């Protein structure tokens, strides 16, 4: 549309020959002025325009340089056929071309300056066209007039230290020590400083630098590359408007400033060639942006610098895609057990376990990043390193791998993985709880990672039967007396268990899934031991599991194996938390009810008013004995009482003392509003416990939903 | 700090005391069976677990008597009471941070699994697209006395640089990148 | 300071008493088994286990501080390990937060790459000229010699001393000069450049591409030598 | 005629000896003056023959060599297309 | 540069070429004088070249 109008304007400028119009040419030039600053002079139009400017001489050099400055605003990437039409017009007449009409050297310097300004728009050269361009621009650097502006081109293109061949230095130095250049030392020195950064010390370079010395003034005057900011602003506008998400203003500015910063920083401070066979094989390192990666995709060439592409971003630099390198390598060649990132990651792990590396903390995230998001590799790291062999070597590194790899891993063959992980976790349990090595959260953390893997599995069917079996095989390990205890408990294991007990809670809450309730009821072996434990938040997790599993057992009849033990858990966890009648009932936690009666003999307690009923409630159980006192002393502050309950424990004895020593006020006021009987206090602290701010909300919720006495909340 | 060495010795002694207590309980409950029977020491897992549950019940009943004979009438002057209140208020302080840390650890997992689902749906499309592209053929990979291969690789490079120079410095508008 | 001191003494005494009880019980078990060493004795328990779960053993004394040992060995090991668990889950929840941003920008870039590859596939397989120049080392050299000869035949020869074209002999002389240059004749002199092909010398000289240093044996001739485009030195 | 004079002969000086910079440059400036006047007198292409008369160059190939060593590349070409 | 010396000559294509040739000749004369001074110095001041340049 508009591009057709611009093509017509350029064709009007082209065919404007043999007519010599007085002012029609001026109107065409103004039309070009106003239409090139709007859309952006697509690259074939730029080629036709530079050809018109260099060949024809209808307009003088003043306006030609002016329209090179203010109209050459590309909207795209500068196809490689435009750079040639510029190179083909740079130079001077010679014995061999004495008839060819010369283009004004001022116009040639203007073209080289424009090339410097839009250098971030150069196309990626095909690893041999680059070797030819980096010599064309060096031979064009010998003409003095376009030498101030070809210097940035030789500097920016001189990446890849292979491009620092000494035959270049023989030409750089030869032009610096030359009488009639007047600006060569301050450019040759910049080119040599760039070459120096690229290839290290290189005594030749540093002995050539102090031979053509610039006096620190006409070297700084040459480092400071002054790119026209108005031109670049219009160019950023045109690019962003013409190609969203491809040359946005921020990345274009970051790129221009990166190039200028290279030229500035100059003064402050790669395996082997392999016979590039084809003329069009864009290397991978050279690819700067994503559009260039996609344009040169069928011709891409991934070199064997794996140790470089793996080991250690808005700019459109050559390293802008170093994070995509490993991703666009498994794509080119399909993921083949012989890819470069796979083998690299595996070898780096093998050299991280055997401590043959300096900083594992720097290469381990690089392995987890490439393997956690790739199943074919995440499935071989598990077969190789997830065993006891590599656990005694380094357990601190295997834990990180299991914490990055296992959380996301679905097996390809359901069959042989349950046995594999049972063996793995049993080996970890034996190695972690061995003699002399008490515990350091190796099994509980790895078990935790496995729990996360089991959640991942369970979330998607066809694995929910394998997942829920590994879940119970993990619960049968996280509840062993050596690691899950009542006296020496090491809360690690009681904290990777409440996560397993929540895998189940989330399952039992959701509907529309096929899994027998055999996989949802934990079993009186492990479950009884969770109830008789001592920490409050594990008991809260058990109560949350028990309350969010009834809607899955209503459907089943009463004479069921799993609705009889599930109703047994609640039959006793309710007379162990609220209605303390463990002596009249039978078999509280599988243990007979006269075991407690005999324990309460020789168990010394100073008072004996209400002894057998003193410690079996939510206020007296060693798990929630002090939390209830804290809830009481917090209700006292929330009500601003004036009696301030004078002890910490709540039981039938101390409550009667507190109510007989302050009978006058308790009746009148000064204490918890509704509290008149001990059960009033136990219901008040329960209601305060069921406010969703403390981790023990689920105990109150369970008592409320199952007791049938305080169901009114 | 005399009292700090005192309390460190107390903690060591209490750990030792608890180890000995649990071991004595287990061995007494084994000796009872060994006396009732003659050699039966292979009680099943569902019974080895009942023994552990009963020991836990006994331990809970043992350390809830302390919260009575020492907390029911708060002395606020004994060296033991002042230790308990400095020990009963420290344990459950992190019970909210810890619970939260599991909700923010199974929330990052929810995002990791969706990021990996996206990766697996992208990489397959990408590999199919890569396969559908026309792969460029490889040259005839011959090996002619690799010394000569090198002596030709550097002989057809001086021709390239000579061509570039003769083209740039003389004339010949049609330079190009294909030398 | 002394109340605590007698408390530690009582604790020592009670640990000693319990260890003595343990030793005596293990001795009894050991002796009863030595009365029945028949063969690695391990039969099932004939449901007298149900009688063990009816009555406890080892009733504690009044001075027994085990009510405080259990509470304190457990209430301290629980606040000391929960902090370690918090640190472990908070240094793992920063690794995951970093990996998530990384793997999310990677996925965004892969999505764009897929979009662009679909576009290239749509615009590619109609007549896009995918005819590269794959050549072996010797075929590359052959094509380069042919391109050099065509450059001398087409542009370099016809524009050089073109009084009368007679290009065949002239082009053969120019090509022989180029051959002696490329192959490092080490004996090429300015005298081998006839008054016809002397602009060749000026073109090789202005390009800063040769070295015309004297042979050091004859001060009249100056041996021309091509700059070594192949030598890769320290720089 | 001071710094430009120092610059023009840097390639010639840095190869044999550095400098004896005492009263020479002014003696070099008066010589520049009189040599320029003498060259203008002499000129007041054959020009190459009048050159050969004083410069030991002896021919035009040495004049082009001097041009290649003294002028830049865009003038070396210009001088070649005029001498030959 | 050599343009400095070319401009220090007058103080036109064919005239421009003649001026460039004259500047190159002047620079060659100065370099010959300095080389004669160097030879004079090896013998043992630049005046030994200026007086010898009476040609």
């Amino acid at each position: 549309a508009m591009s057709l109008i611009l093509d017509d304007i350029i064709l009007s400028l082209t065919n404007a020959n043999e007519r010599t119009p007085p002012q029609a040419l001026k109107t065409t030039l103004s039309l070009l002025y106003e239409k090139s600053k709007q859309y952006g002079l697509s690259s074939p139009q730029l080629q036709a325009l530079v050809r018109l400017l260099c060949e024809t001489s209808i307009i003088d050099t003043v306006t030609k340089v002016y329209i090179v400055e203010n109209c050459f605003l590309p909207d795209g990437y500068l196809t490689k056929e435009l750079l040639l039409e510029i190179i083909n017009h740079l130079g001077t007449p010679t014995v061999f071309s004495r008839y060819r009409i010369q283009t004004p050297p001022v116009l040639q310097s203007a073209l080289c300056k424009w090339l410097v300004h839009v250098y971030f728009l150069f196309p990626v050269h095909s690893e041999r066209e680059h070797n030819i361009s980096s010599s064309i621009w060096l031979h064009l650097w010998q003409f003095s007039f376009l030498q101030k502006w070809i210097t940035p081109l030789v500097i920016w293109q001189a990446t890849t230290p292979v491009d620092v061949k000494p035959w270049k230095l023989s030409i750089i130095k030869r032009c610096a020590m030359h009488p009639g250049y007047r600006d060569a030392p301050g450019s040759a020195t910049l080119i040599l400083q760039r070459f120096q950064c690229l290839v290290g010390a290189s005594s030749q370079i540093t002995e050539s630098i102090i031979t053509i010395n610039c006096n620190r003034k006409t070297l700084k005057s040459h480092r400071n590359l002054k790119l026209d900011a108005h031109f670049l602003s219009i160019l950023k506008r045109i690019l962003s408007r013409a190609h969203p998400a491809n040359f946005p203003a921020d990345t274009v500015q970051n790129t221009i400033d990166m190039y200028l910063s290279e030229i500035h920083q100059l003064g402050a401070d790669q395996s082997l060639p392999e016979y590039v066979p084809s003329d069009s094989t864009v290397s991978l390192w050279d690819v700067t942006s994503l559009e260039q990666l996609a344009q040169n995709w069928p011709q891409l060439h991934i070199p064997n610098d794996v140790d470089y592409m793996m080991k250690p971003r808005k700019v459109m630099s050559r390293d802008s895609l170093k994070h995509l390198y490993s991703s666009i390598i498994l794509i080119k060649n399909s993921r083949d057990e012989s890819s470069s990132p796979y083998e690299w990651c595996i070898w780096q792990l093998k050299r991280c376990f055997a401590h043959q590396i300096e900083t594992p903390q720097e290469v381990i995230p690089i392995i987890i990043s490439v393997s956690s998001m790739d199943n074919k590799l995440s499935s071989r790291i598990i077969q190789t390193f997830c065993n006891l062999k590599y656990l005694k070597l380094d357990e601190l590194t295997l834990k990180k791998v299991c914490g990055g790899i296992l959380p996301l891993w679905k097996p390809e063959l359901i069959s042989g993985t349950r046995e594999f992980f049972v063996k793995f976790m049993a080996s970890i349990f034996m190695w972690s709880t061995r003699d002399g090595h008490d515990n350091n959260c190796t099994f509980s953390e790895t078990c935790f990672y496995v729990l996360q893997m089991i959640t991942n599995w369970v979330l998607d069917d066809k694995l929910i039967a394998l997942g829920l079996t590994l879940l119970h095989d993990m619960q049968s390990l996280l509840t062993l007396d050596k690691i899950f205890n009542n006296a020496t408990s090491n809360r690690f294991s009681t904290m990777a268990f409440i996560s397993s007990l929540d895998i189940l809670t989330q399952l039992s809450k959701q509907t529309k899934s096929d899994y027998a309730i055999q996989y949802l009821i934990v079993g009186p072996d492990i479950m009884n031991k969770v109830f008789s434990s001592d920490d409050p938040l594990l008991l809260s997790a058990a109560c949350r599991y028990l309350v969010a599993t009834k809607n899955k057992l209503m459907q089943y009849p009463s004479t069921n194996k799993f609705v009889r033990m599930q109703n047994q858990y609640i039959m006793d966890l309710t007379n162990y938390l609220y209605r303390n009648k463990v002596l009249s009932s039978k078999s509280l936690f599988g243990v007979s009810p006269d075991f407690f009666k005999q324990i309460l003999e020789n168990l010394y307690i100073p008072t004996a008013d209400f002894k057998n009923a003193k410690f079996f409630t939510i206020t007296g159980i060693p798990a929630l004995s002090y939390i209830c006192i804290i809830i009481l002393r917090r209700l006292e502050t929330a009500e601003n009482t004036k009696i301030k309950f004078t002890s910490g424990i709540i039981n039938e004895e101390t409550f009667n003392n507190f109510f007989r020593v302050h009978h006058d006020e308790i009746g009148q006021h000064g204490w918890i509003k509704g509290v008149n009987n001990i059960h009033d206090l136990r219901v008040k602290i329960l209601m305060h416990l069921s406010n969703t701010a403390n981790p023990y909300r689920d105990i109150a919720a369970f008592l409320f939903t199952y007791l049938k006495s305080l169901s009114k909340y | 700090n005399s009292s700090e060495k005192q309390w460190e010795r107390i903690q060591q002694l209490e750990k030792e005391h608890v180890e000995v207590y649990r071991e004595l309980l287990i061995t007494l409950d084994r000796l009872y069976l060994i006396r009732k029977h003659n050699h039966a020491v292979i009680l099943s897992h569902t019974q080895q677990r009942l023994l552990e549950i009963r020991h836990q019940l006994q331990i809970n009943l043992e350390k809830t008597a302390l919260l009575i004979r020492l907390l029911e009438k708060p002395d606020n002057t004994n060296v033991l009471f002042t230790k308990l209140q400095n020990l009963l208020e420290e344990s459950n302080s992190l019970d909210y941070e810890l619970l939260q840390s599991l909700g923010a650890q199974s929330s990052l997992h929810k995002q990791l699994i969706e990021s990996r689902a996206e990766r697996d749906e992208l990489m397959s499309k990408l590999i199919e697209l890569s396969s559908k592209f026309p792969k460029p053929t490889i040259p005839p990979d011959d090996s002619d006395t690799a010394g000569k291969q090198v002596e030709v690789e550097k002989e057809n490079e001086t021709i390239q640089e000579l061509m570039i120079a003769l083209q740039i410095h003389s004339g010949y508008t049609n330079i190009s990148y294909t030398i | 300071k002394d109340v605590l001191d007698v408390y530690i003494k009582n604790l020592e005494n009670q640990i000693g008493n319990k260890r003595y009880f343990l030793k005596q019980a293990q001795g009894a078990i050991d002796e009863i088994t030595k009365r029945s060493l028949d063969t690695e004795g391990k039969p099932v328990n004939s449901e007298v286990f149900t009688e063990l779960l009816r009555k406890p053993m080892f009733f504690s004394e009044r001075a027994d501080p085990i009510g405080f040992s259990l509470t304190s060995n457990f209430l301290s090991l629980r606040a000391q390990s929960s902090s370690e668990w918090l640190s472990l889950m908070n240094d793992q929840s920063v690794d995951q937060k970093a990996m998530l941003l990384l793997q999310n920008n990677i996925n965004s870039d892969l999505k764009e790459l897929l979009r662009k590859l679909q576009h290239q596939m749509t615009i590619m397989d109609s007549k896009k000229q995918d005819h590269a120049h794959i050549r072996t080392r010797k075929a590359r050299n052959k094509e380069l010699w042919d391109s050099l000869a065509d450059f001398l035949k087409g542009y370099l020869v016809p524009n050089l001393d073109d009084n009368d074209e007679s290009i065949d002999s002239l082009t053969n002389e120019v090509m022989l000069l180029m051959k002696r240059l490329i192959e490092h004749d080490l004996n090429l002199t300015l005298n081998d450049f006839s008054s016809k092909t002397i602009p060749i010398y000026r073109l090789l000289l202005r390009a800063n591409i040769i070295t015309v240093i004297e042979g050091s044996t004859n001060p009249g001739t100056k041996y021309i030598k091509l700059i070594d485009f192949n030598e890769t030195s320290l720089t | 005629q001071i710094m430009d004079l120092k610059h023009l002969t840097r390639q010639f000086l840095n190869e044999n000896r550095i400098i004896l910079p005492k009263q020479t440059w002014s003696t070099i400036q008066e010589e520049s003056l009189n040599i320029m006047d003498f060259l203008k007198q002499k000129i007041g292409q054959e020009l190459v023959d009048s050159f050969i008369d004083m410069g030991i160059i002896n021919n035009v190939d040495d004049m082009f060599e001097l041009a290649h060593e003294l002028l830049p590349l865009e003038l070396q070409s210009r001088i070649e297309s005029y001498l030959f | 540069s050599l343009d400095a010396e070319e401009n220090k000559l007058e103080d036109s294509s064919q005239e421009y070429n003649k001026k460039l040739l004259l500047a190159c000749g002047f620079q060659a004369i100065l370099r010959k004088i300095l080389l004669d001074a160097r030879t004079r110095a090896t013998a043992e001041h630049i005046e030994a070249a200026t007086q010898a340049f009476l040609d």
